[PDB]
């Protein structure tokens, strides 16, 4: 009866059951299937390995990120996860459980459609429903007007939502993202002596990362209190046992967010593309979208996000203006979070898109009902 | 070369660069290393805040040379 | 599930006549079902609709319903009269009315791209090309592919304020226009025709984005068409280029007034010009055509024996079934989006 | 550089403008003559509706460039 | 090492050249799940293929993707073909070369497709594709030749002259082992005995294999049976019971010589012989007549060799010389064949090598293996 | 679908006109509403309309190919094998007659509308003219479609004396296979060319009543029931026709004239066509075939008439109910062959 959520997340796919305050299972959203060799020589029709085991297995298999960037590349290497998903992960047969599921910001009209229908077809899902994953985690702060950064492994976007709609005009893309920050501290921490180059030591960078990293309130004041004090340096133990000093890197790396010149994009940072999209609405709305600017995803979880953007955006902003950065504390799963809630809503029961329905009128019957 | 420049934490951060090399270069290298930016760097050896423009020729700077840091607090 | 989804759609604050008629249609479509006892009814519904007439529609849907109350919900039923002595339509927020009319314009335009050998307008070239203010541009080139007509009808323009003077004099309607002139700026919209650009719409329905311009109501103008006609979106309020086509099509009627396909053809170009303007979003459908209604306008066609369309269609359901759906969505949402929030006021 | 405008009785304003000079400046340059606000002001070149945006130099406009002017009577 | 397949209607035997028998065997069904309830919390496991299908039968959903000698899925054929190149026989398809059988008269869009398949999906560094009795002719020895291939789902009747499989004669049969299976449970159920499921029908088949035989004469067999005790023969079925066959054991088979058995008005295999043979140039009856060699599972019955030719011995020319050739090791002569063939040192150049596959596409299966 | 479908097509009581019906189905089914494809359906509902099964089936095995990307092969093949066996059985075309009684209430319902049932009562004189002394003078006025019919199907009475010099030009009346035994009367609450005890949907049955039984000579060379098989034989063919066509071949060189002609004789002509067909006394290609012989149409081609000879633009819903009786009695022979064969195992 529950109706299972799921964010096909550009990195981490995320899913679980209404109720649940909590994404119960998160996995990468990586999938591969054997390189050489054949290795596949007794694997009895495992010609694919999707998930945990297919960074587990990585020399012996050849990895294609799907949902890289937000949008679903490869249909077929996505049902898998969807099936990982489904059977294997969350241990549920599709057809039992309506499926809210998650598009990015700008997702082309044909990209909806094939996961319409992937989802009655493939799973056979009772019902479903289609929706922006900022409109959701707006949906979690409760509210339904205001710009959404979501930031997560590929792909940031702005999207600013006026009454559930988010404003495709509006929607700004920064293809920068998590993942380029991990590489991002792997450079830096390189230069720093130790050597982060294998794609299994970026997974400890991660670590350091979110376990370490944070936002400097002034990049400038925080460098310096780096050199006139060791007070910023932190230590981790790599798994090797070697335990390494993190300082002036804690910040640096986040900092890659708000100015990407670190990383040789000359696009903007975060802070001005904010801006660059609520003034890319009338005038008459940007007023609520500076007083609500949730922020959504995992790179905003870094600590010092928040004080910092209001920082940065009350100064590319009218000096009247009543600037307001939102981070709740749960971000990371706020997209789906949100979901949790309208699958849960009763009045949503009758904005799902019922398998009669499709029968009707195909697979473009998405466009009708889930907006 | 191998010019030493010093934080006031006593760290030393080792910079290699010919002396037909502007000080705004020299500036811009340790940025690259530390992150620094170069307009919150003053650069002090043997008692006077480096101009930029001049090479590190005109102050005889030379090898390992120990030249100092004070990074520019401002904006707090 | 439609008896109480439909239920929780009249619950919405902001409905507007529009949209009753719209979901009550719907309501009465799906559940009466399609018994051809009752076809004449959704037929004159949705013929009133076009034409703006909501009070009749909405008495006949209250009624068609107090006979047929055996047959339906009186839930439903009872609610639909609560909420209708209220119903009122605001111009600058009929949604629900700018998507009904932007897809009307494609199927209008979609008709004349049968209904037309393009003829006309290759005979209304010679009427523009005297008629035009010296300081336009002949049109000299054939009119071909009907992409190549609206420009030429859209260059009519250019003859304003010059030559479309002398017929607006007469208006006593468009002395109550309600553009205000703040030359508030352009903005963008990825929404088509007359939808407004923060306004939700189909994903397939997407125009890509472009810089829609922004206008305003006086608001102190008294008879304004926009609370003379509460039931019209509101683009500017009335097309004063209206008069510049007929400055030239008064004379196309002259000049061609023996021609026996006279009254077919004056309304391949009165009713492009009503698609377009709907289309590319300069105007509405009453603001365009309640200024050509007017008893000035029509004595040059009566005097020569052209009725007019107006752009009525034979068939208009597939709007309004697309309609249908979007009230009902856009308000099945407005519904989530207060429990959502009674229950985000229920923490803490 | 004098371009005329011609007005709809036919009298010319003769202006003097550079090509650099945005539309937006034309318009208001004509508010100094003869008072027209710019904004009811519409000007008109080779069959086109000069746009505020674009340069002189955008639309060819030369040394006796008659550019024609509309103004509107949008009052009510 | 050379690798041989074939795609039979009911089995699928394999194995590697230069052997005399087929490492793996088995049936070519695959299956998918009927419910979502079993897939729940396996790894990709939408098909189990071969015996572990037939092993969960009830759990899935059964396809013979290459029931009647075509195949129909080309989606489940990759699964039966993987299955065997890599967890059957444990190879790994891009280092061995893989000679593949091909029904008679398979359209030329099968062709090319097959080939497709194997250079595509599983990167086959070389390929043939071989009619099935042509090869089931090789392994007899001879070039020139009828071959009465009979197996699970079609049985065709081949000629075959200088190596090249005419097309004009090649007559087919719907008539099989299954419909053999299931005449004998009919009839063993009329007897008494009750085989109707599925596990039933497993078992009918072992008393089918075992026990039947093909009778010279019916009617003189009838009898001995009405008359003796002679013919009745006793199998034990698995449930610990013991049952009593004897004139089925010579009806079931029969229903090849006389398929009326089946309602099928069809001609049996002693006429379907005849007329493509009569479908052919005199000049060659004569030595189509004198090379039947017969290739199957369902012409493993003993004594359908004799019958074979007290039939055509009388539906042909009284002068004629007929010889009905029955290898011993026939249920796997098709792959015999192939293991012949492929082992041959001039078969080094027949292969389809990957090379050309690209300068020419799929239809390079036309100019190469006919 | 892809079950339901060929679990049918297994029936061995196939004909042409199921195939194509029911094959019809499976592609709007599973095409869906592409419309791509929206031609291709409209034509075969004509081209089954007029009895031209055969291209019919190429057609549609042949859209298949080009569209078999789209859909399933077991079944595309079973049509593909089951298609170069079939045959129709004049005796039982079943489905045919179904669809045949439907269309002559479409056609019925046609006539009503256009018809201001002036050239009845302007038929009515050429009647009055040409009838046998025997027959009665209509001298009433037709008001009622009902009335149009009853005056129509009474120019029986004309036959044997002025039909005759009409029909021995013809050469495909020579060839008629009603057998001359009169086998009688058998009930029947099936409509029209419908036969007695073969099943029907509950709302299209009639009040019971006398039908006629009538049997097959087959021992006639050139049977119309050889030649076309296709037609379900209900009396072979109408000479009944040639009687019609004495008070026609009047009405046109009386009203040569007349401007509408055409649409006038094509309301008799598709009436009378209506009429047997739903009364029972012949199938359409029966009477059809009758006034399509060369020289029947001459008198239309001197006078200018166009026959339409019934074809209505829209058979879409007679094609509905069609494809329906097939789905039902094909899908009942299967459990009835299960039924048989679990109680083959009883007994
Ligand atoms: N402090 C932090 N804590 C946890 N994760 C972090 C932190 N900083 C950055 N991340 C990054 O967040 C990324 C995961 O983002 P998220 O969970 O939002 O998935 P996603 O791919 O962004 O999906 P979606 O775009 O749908 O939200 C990881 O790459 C991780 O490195
Ligand atoms: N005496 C027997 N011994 C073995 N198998 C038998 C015997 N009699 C009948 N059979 C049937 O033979 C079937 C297998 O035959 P075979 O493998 O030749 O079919 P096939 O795969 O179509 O072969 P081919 O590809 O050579 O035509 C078995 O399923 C069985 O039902």
């Amino acid at each position: 009866i529950a109706a299972l959520v799921i964010d096909n997340g550009s990195g981490m796919c995320k899913a679980g059951f209404a109720g649940d305050d909590a994404p119960r299972a998160v996995f990468p959203s990586i999938v591969g299937r054997p390189r050489h060799q054949g290795v596949m020589v007794g694997m009895g029709q495992k010609d694919s390995y999707v998930g945990d085991e297919a960074q587990s297995k990585r020399g012996i298999l050849t990895l294609k990120y799907p949902i890289e960037h937000g949008i679903v590349t490869n249909w077929d290497d996505m049902e898998k996860i969807w099936h990982h998903t489904f059977y294997n992960e969350l241990r549920v047969a599709p057809e039992e459980h309506p499926v809210l599921l998650t598009e990015a910001p700008l997702n082309p009209k044909a990209n909806r459609e094939k996961m319409t229908q992937i989802m009655f077809e493939t799973f056979n899902t009772p019902a479903m429903y289609v929706a922006i994953q900022a409109v959701l985690s707006l949906y979690a702060s409760g509210r339904t007007t205001g710009i959404v950064m979501d930031s997560g492994d590929g792909v940031t976007h702005t999207v600013p939502i006026y009454e559930g709609y988010a404003l495709p005009h509006a929607i700004l893309r920064l293809d920068l993202a998590g993942r380029d920050l991990t590489d991002y501290l792997m450079k830096i921490l390189t230069e720093r002596g130790y050597s982060f180059t294998t794609t299994a030591e970026r997974e400890i960078v991660r670590d350091i990362k979110e376990k370490l990293c944070y936002v400097a309130l002034d990049f400038e004041q925080e460098m310096a209190t780096a050199a006139s004090s060791s007070s910023l340096e932190k230590s981790y133990e790599l798994p090797d046992g070697q335990v390494i000093t993190i300082g002036n890197e804690r910040f640096r790396c986040p900092e890659a967010l708000f100015q990407p010149s670190f990383l040789g994009m000359e696009s903007c940072g975060i802070h001005e593309t904010t801006f660059n999209s609520i003034m890319k609405c009338d005038v008459d709305i940007r007023k609520d979208l500076y007083a609500n600017t949730v922020l959504s995803g995992g790179t905003t979880m870094y600590p010092g996000i928040a004080d910092r953007m209001q920082k940065e955006i009350t100064a590319l902003a009218p000096s009247t203006m009543k600037i307001k950065i939102i981070a709740p504390p749960e971000r990371k799963y706020s997209v789906w979070i949100g979901g949790s809630i309208l699958a849960s809503l009763s009045t949503f029961q009758q904005m799902w898109i019922s398998k009669q329905e499709y029968d009707e009128s195909g697979p473009s019957i998405v466009h009708r009902k889930c907006f | 070369m191998q010019i030493f420049v010093k934080t006031l934490t006593g760290k030393t951060i080792t910079l290699e660069v010919e002396p037909s090399d502007t000080i705004e270069n020299v500036k811009a290298k340790i940025q690259d290393k530390e992150g620094i930016p170069p307009d919150q760097q003053r650069l002090i050896f043997a008692g006077k805040q480096l101009e930029d423009g001049r090479t590190l020729s005109d102050y005889n700077i030379q090898k390992e040379s120990t030249l100092h840091l004070v990074l520019r607090l401002r904006g707090g | 599930k439609i008896e109480l989804s439909i239920s929780l759609s009249l619950d919405s604050p902001k409905l507007d006549e529009s949209d009753f008629i719209l979901l009550s249609v719907k309501y009465l479509e799906k559940s009466l079902g399609k018994k051809k006892e009752f076809s004449g009814f959704f037929e004159d519904i949705e013929k009133l609709y076009f034409k703006q007439n909501y009070k009749e529609a909405i008495e006949k849907i209250l009624d068609f319903c107090k006979k047929n109350e055996s047959l339906l919900s009186e839930q439903v039923v009872q609610r639909l009269a609560e909420v209708a002595p209220r119903l009122k339509s605001n111009p600058k927020d009929n949604e629900s009315r700018r998507l009904y009319e932007t897809l009307y314009a494609d199927h209008l335009e979609s008709v004349i791209k049968q209904e037309s050998d393009l003829s006309v307008f290759n005979e209304l070239r010679d009427s523009y090309n005297a008629v035009k203010p010296e300081y336009a541009v002949t049109h000299e080139t054939e009119i071909k592919t009907l992409d190549e007509a609206k420009q030429f009808i859209l260059s009519f323009v250019m003859l304003n304020d010059n030559v479309e003077l002398p017929l607006k004099a007469q208006s006593e309607r468009y002395p109550k226009k309600d553009r205000s002139r703040e030359e508030l700026g352009n903005t963008p919209s990825a929404n088509p025709g007359i939808m407004k650009p923060n306004s939700p719409n189909f994903t397939d329905n997407l125009v890509p984005v472009r810089d829609v311009p922004k206008i305003a109501i006086n608001e102190k103008v008294a008879g304004g068409y926009s609370k003379t006609k509460p039931t019209t979106p509101f683009v500017a309020s009335l097309s004063g280029t209206t008069y510049s086509l007929m400055v030239v099509l008064t004379d196309y009627i002259e000049k061609h007034k023996t021609d026996k396909d006279i009254e077919k053809k004056v309304n391949q170009i009165i009713n492009l010009w009503i698609s377009s303007y709907i289309k590319e979003g300069y105007h509405s459908y009453s603001e365009v055509v309640d200024v050509l209604t007017e008893p000035f306008l029509q004595s040059i066609f009566d005097k020569a024996n052209i009725k007019l369309n107006y752009g009525v269609l034979d068939d208009t359901h597939a709007e309004f079934r697309k309609a249908q759906d979007y009230v009902f969505g856009l308000t099945i949402q407005s519904a989530m989006h207060h429990e959502l929030q009674e229950r985000f006021k229920n923490k803490e």
